[PDB]
């Protein structure tokens, strides 16, 4: 369960991230196809390829789906009721990649958010990311 | 694979009582029921809706005895299985892209189905035998991933 | 989360346990130890020998919990709170082993209810462990 | 290691930049407050409260030093961690009962703080080959447990 102090450290480090948060989800995505191949299973119609405008496409569909969750940080189920949906339904993700992503995604902040990626901030993003990933698997099953 | 002399013994014994055909439609239904999420991969198996739709599924039946088989032949040889299932890993990387942890959940599903099947006879240190066979036959199958 | 046709399942397969729970609950702790070994680090204070009392007594315990969880099915998260405190903040059993002990939990029961553990059971029973699993670890951070 | 001559090449010379001191004590620290449960093993540390009370803590900085020591000498025997890591491997086993889950969790930790710490170098493929051997490192001490 998400803090005030976290929902507060987590609306902070990702308000740095700002214009950004696309290319953050692209490269976060990039690292995860690398350091966990077997992830690329779930996107055999992408061109994987570094720089791939489907990559850099599909980092900003995520990178803007968090967004939306730090906003509704509060409603986290209801906000992404339609992405929870998607996933459960449509793609089918096995749930152990969400762990995956979510670590990518820490690595990406850490290398781009040196002073802002404290020990405290690093614990409440890893929640929230953690939070989100239960929503997203909420309705699998 | 650390399989002692008698987790082999062990393994072969009780694999020497099961009827491939049944456990293999049982083992593959049941996964398509447990983890739904599963079920990605067979849109073309028709109605998979309902449990009985799914476990007597003319399609599940036949692919689970199909996937059995390959594993069968695995377990004649606990020494290679490596070099047994390389094609298969290739195959299922590149052409078919099923995501390896699906090779787990089968494995938890099979030993369940073994449990079920023996009762009694699936003693503890039989069941850890099993263990290590299917985590050795899930890495064996993920091992051309790339 | 749970459907009424998840708890008719799951009052039925346990109905059927009864008197039993405690030697499903000692049994699955054998196989736990056997199976995954790594989780014997958490009783580095028990004799884990064959037909062990401590074993035994202990199996008794988590079957006690389950047992009450079914009767508390609608109010899961009160009825296990003292026991989602207890892992949290003494025994610090890394999340992961839930799903060791659940896996072999139903690989007990499955080879003691041949005739009530069916698809549909074995389903309800998977989600029913999850759900126990959830609630034991969700004060954890 | 199934490391890639070119892998070897990145981890290596990436390591060659870092203060060990200060890594390991970061690592350690991190660990301790990211899973609160890992603090289950160093009661004796004192005051781990918050994360200024880890993260300030000397015991804390003293062991995370002591870690990466042994884990920046088993760098050096890339090509036999099992052989490194053996009567450590048996140690945490056999007398400090350290579930072999936490060897994984301080990977991802240790991962987090290279990328922390290097921003721009700590790149995609030379995160890959960190994975690699973070994952290699914790199988290799979780090798000897029985
Ligand atoms: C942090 C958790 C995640 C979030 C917020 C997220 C968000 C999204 C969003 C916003 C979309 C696009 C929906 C649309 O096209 O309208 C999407 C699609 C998709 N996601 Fe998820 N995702 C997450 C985790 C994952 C993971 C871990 C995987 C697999 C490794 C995955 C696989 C996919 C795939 C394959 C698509 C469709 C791609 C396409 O065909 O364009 N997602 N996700
Ligand atoms: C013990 C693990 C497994 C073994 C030994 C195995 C074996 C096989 C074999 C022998 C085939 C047919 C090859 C061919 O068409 O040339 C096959 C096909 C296939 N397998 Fe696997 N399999 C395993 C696990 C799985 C799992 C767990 C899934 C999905 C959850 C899966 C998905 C598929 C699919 C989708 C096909 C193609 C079906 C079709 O013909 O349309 N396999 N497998
Ligand atoms: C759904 C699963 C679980 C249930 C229902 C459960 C329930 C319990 C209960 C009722 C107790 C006894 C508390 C008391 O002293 O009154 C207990 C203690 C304990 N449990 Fe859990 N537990 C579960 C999972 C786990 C797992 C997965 C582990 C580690 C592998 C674990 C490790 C322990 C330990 C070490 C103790 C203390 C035993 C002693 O010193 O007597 N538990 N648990
Ligand atoms: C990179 C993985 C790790 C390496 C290379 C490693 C290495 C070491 C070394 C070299 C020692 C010194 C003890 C001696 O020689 O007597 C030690 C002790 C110890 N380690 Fe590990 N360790 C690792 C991970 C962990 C983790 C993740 C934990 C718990 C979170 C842990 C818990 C301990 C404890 C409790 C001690 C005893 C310290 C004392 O005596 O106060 N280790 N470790």
């Amino acid at each position: 369960v998400l803090s005030p102090a976290d929902k507060t450290n987590v609306k902070a480090a990702w308000g740095k991230v700002g214009a950004h948060a696309g290319e953050y989800g692209a490269e976060a995505l990039e690292r995860m196809f690398l350091s966990f191949p077997t992830t690329k299973t779930y996107f055999p119609h992408f061109d994987l390829s570094h720089g791939s405008a489907q990559v850099k496409g599909h980092g900003k569909k995520v990178a803007d789906a968090l967004t939306n969750a730090v906003a509704h940080v509060d409603d986290m189920p209801n906000a992404l009721s339609a992405l929870s949906d998607l996933h459960a339904h449509k793609l089918r993700v096995d749930p152990v990649n969400f762990k995956l992503l979510s670590h990518c995604l820490l690595v990406t902040l850490a290398a781009h958010l040196p002073a802002e990626f404290t020990p405290a901030v690093h614990a409440s993003l890893d929640k929230f990311l953690a939070s989100v990933s239960t929503v997203l698997t909420s309705k699998y099953r | 694979m650390h399989l002692t002399p008698e987790e082999k013994s062990a393994v072969t014994a009780l694999w020497g009582k099961v009827n491939v055909d049944e456990v293999g439609g049982e083992a593959l239904g049941r996964l398509l029921v447990v983890y739904p999420w599963t079920q990605r991969f067979f849109e073309s198996f028709g109605d998979l809706s309902t449990p009985d739709a799914v476990m007597g599924n003319p399609k599940v039946k036949a692919h689970g005895k199909k996937v059995l088989g390959a594993f069968s032949d695995g377990l004649a040889h606990l020494d290679n299985l490596k070099g047994t299932f390389a094609t298969l890993s290739e195959l299922h990387c590149d052409k078919l892209h099923v995501d390896p942890e699906n090779f787990r959940l089968l494995g938890a599903v099979l030993v369940c189905v073994l449990a079920h099947h023996f009762g009694k006879e699936f003693t503890p240190p039989v069941q850890a035998a099993y263990q290590k066979v299917v985590a050795g036959v899930a890495n064996a199958l993920a091992h051309k991933y790339h």
